[PDB]
Parts: structure tokens; sequence; C-alpha cells
């Protein structure tokens, strides 16, 4: 079991530290009123205007 | 269980650990009451109580 967490953190790992499309915000995603969805919005935009493969 | 990273593990080798957690008993809960004989030719308060207590 522990081997299997030690796999889950090098990957999640990995993809944070090595991750360049960096969506950023000045506040906690609890704030305004659609946060969450503007934040993944603000994920799927950067990826289709750089033309990435998906 | 911990785990270790590398090829060479000369004097690194952990032992086991088992933990215990123990349950215990309490004190009984009793209901405890009288009559004269008198008191039980109505027989009807007696059975009431033993409802009551249950």
């Amino acid at each position: 079991r522990k081997l299997a967490n030690n796999v889950e953190l090098k990957v999640a790992n990995m993809a944070a530290e090595m991750g360049s499309l960096v969506i950023t915000s000045p506040d906690a995603i609890g704030t305004n009123t659609a946060d969450a969805w503007n934040f993944v919005a603000d994920a799927e935009e950067i990826m289709f205007s750089r033309e990435l493969n998906r | 269980s911990p785990t270790q990273e590398g090829w060479d593990l000369t004097d690194k080798a952990t032992g086991l650990l088992e933990l215990n957690v123990a349950v215990n008993m309490g004190e009984p809960d009793n209901d405890f009451f009288q009559l004269r004989a008198d008191d039980l030719r109505d027989e009807t308060a007696y059975r009431r109580r033993i409802q009551s207590a249950a």
C-alpha cells in the first residue's frame, strides 16, 4: 500500500513541478461566485489558445 | 509501513510495529423496587412499572 502511495505522490509532484501553464488568481476560490469555474476555464482557455493537442 | 529510496540500503532495515486498542466494561444499570403483598392485589402498576423500566 505504501509503495503505491509513493508512486501517487511522485506523479503528483512531477506534474506540479514541471507545469508550464500557470493559472494564477489574486484571491481564494471561495471568494467570488464562480471562481472554481473561472479557474478551470482559464486552464481550458490557455490550453485552447496555445493550440495544444488534447 | 515506512519506505526508503535508493539502491544501497546497508544498515537501514527497519523493524515491525503493531499498535493496540482496548475496550473495557462499565457498571450495571439497574431498576430496583419493592412492594408489599397487599399491593399485589391489583398487579397493574407492577406490570406498568416493568414496561417503564425497560
